[PDB]
């Protein structure tokens, strides 16, 4: 309503920030590395199989 | 005195009402996170089911 | 989720509490103005004599 | 009747303007703080839960 | 990593951060004007004489 | 952090001081009032003659 002490829309714009750039930094770093499944976290048996 | 007892109990049950719907958002993102879960399990099945 | 519910019962509604707090200063303000036309109230007697 | 040796009506205005001025103070702390439940005598099982 | 560990523990996330300097000064100016609305309450009292 | 100690110790909380002039000036008020209400006490006593 009308509070001042906590604003839940900023969390949740902070939150919603943090998924995006989480997704930026994967893509980045599959752009510049060159390889999709780097940092075997993700796809862990594609690293194997590789 | 019967409308100011009303109107309390009536401010009050919003109060509790907004409890329930922040009790409903908690269940609500915890199932989300199950799903995004689920989603990963069903893909890494599918992975798998290859020969 | 729980910062939400702790405003939902902990963080004050300023909409309401503004209104609340304006008027109390009227009910204040009209308080001291009936306090003192009924401290002239005794003055009335103090007529005849 | 007229007596001068006690005044009710000054009594009664007293009292209301005490209700009205403790009214003042609770919205007052209420600003300030920003906090609906502060000094635990106001909903004392909302500040348990909070 | 050894820098990626120390940033998840040391440095701030300005996101949280320019959020609570913003509430820190909402905050302070609407206590700011309460505190002028307080020191006015006694006024009242100078108004009956 | 010497200036912030010497600021612990030298400058005046505004608010502080801010409230006590006007609490004063509300004491002054009120002392001249009450003392205008005490200078005709005697008068009470020029009424008999």
């Amino acid at each position: 309503a009308a509070v001042i002490n906590t604003n839940y829309l900023s969390l949740v714009a902070q939150n919603n920030l943090n998924k995006s750039q989480s997704s930026l930094g994967t893509a980045i770093e599959r752009l510049s590395s060159g390889l999709r499944i780097n940092s075997a976290k993700d796809d862990a048996a594609g690293m194997a199989i590789a | 005195n019967r409308f100011t007892a009303n109107v309390r109990g009536l401010t009050q049950a919003a109060r509790n009402a907004n409890d329930g719907i922040s009790l409903a958002q908690t269940t609500e993102g915890a199932a989300s996170e199950v799903n995004t879960h689920l989603q990963r399990i069903r893909e890494l099945t599918v992975q798998a089911s290859n020969g | 989720n729980l910062s939400s519910a702790r405003s939902r019962i902990q963080d004050a509604d300023y909409a309401t509490e503004v209104s609340n707090m304006s008027k109390a200063q009227i009910l204040q303000q009209a308080g001291t103005s009936v306090l003192a036309q009924a401290n002239q109230v005794p003055q009335t007697v103090l007529s005849l004599l």
